[PDB]
């Protein structure tokens, strides 16, 4: 701790591309055009 | 005999008789006859070998419409005669390689694929696909669409 003390720390105002972090993130990690599953039957027979 | 290898060429069997009986009436080349049909008990059995092969090669090419089909209408279609297409239905059907199901009850019945008896695997495969395939339809909808938009 001698020659060493530690400064806070944070992260940027990001929104000027946390918009985009997550805007993009949201429309394709989740089924991107999203009319793709409506996987529901194989599945529910294993599943059942 | 080349184009038969597809469609069976479901062809009246005398035409045939026709086309390769006329090559033991060969002016030229006719070696390739008498090594086929100049030969009797085995020449003649190549004839009826070969009424084997148009009658198993139909039961092959024809396997698309079926699930309703006559056993007299089947000889119709066959270009052999019913009880003909008695033995015929019998030895295919005995050597069962493929599994049709049939009964007198009706006569009409066919050289069939496993008569569909399944669940929702059909109906699995036929909406998830389908909607697949629709759900690719609106991805290039918007590409192909922007394309022909380009100009403008």
């Amino acid at each position: 701790n001698r020659h060493y003390y530690s400064i806070t720390i944070n992260y940027r105002k990001n929104e000027l591309e946390q918009k985009m972090l997550l805007n993009l993130h949201k429309k394709s990690w989740m089924e991107g055009l999203t009319l793709q599953d409506y996987v529901v039957k194989e599945m529910l027979e294993l599943a059942k | 005999l080349l184009k038969l290898f597809t469609t069976m060429e479901l062809m009246r069997w005398s035409t045939l008789v026709e086309d390769y009986g006329m090559e033991l009436r060969k002016g030229s080349l006719e070696s390739p006859a008498t090594d086929v049909f100049g030969s009797t008990e085995e020449g003649e059995k190549r004839w009826k070998d070969l009424k084997n092969r148009v009658v198993e090669h139909n039961i092959r090419i024809m396997a698309k419409y079926y699930t309703r089909i006559t056993m007299k209408r089947m000889a119709q279609l066959l270009d052999l005669s019913v009880d003909e297409s008695e033995a015929f239905l019998s030895n295919l059907v005995v050597n069962k390689t493929i599994f049709a199901k049939v009964d007198r009850l009706a006569g009409i019945i066919n050289f069939q694929r496993p008569k569909d008896p399944n669940n929702l695997l059909n109906d699995w495969s036929q909406k998830l696909n389908s909607l697949m395939s629709l759900v690719n339809k609106t991805t290039h909808l918007i590409a192909k669409e922007e394309m022909i938009h380009n100009l403008q």
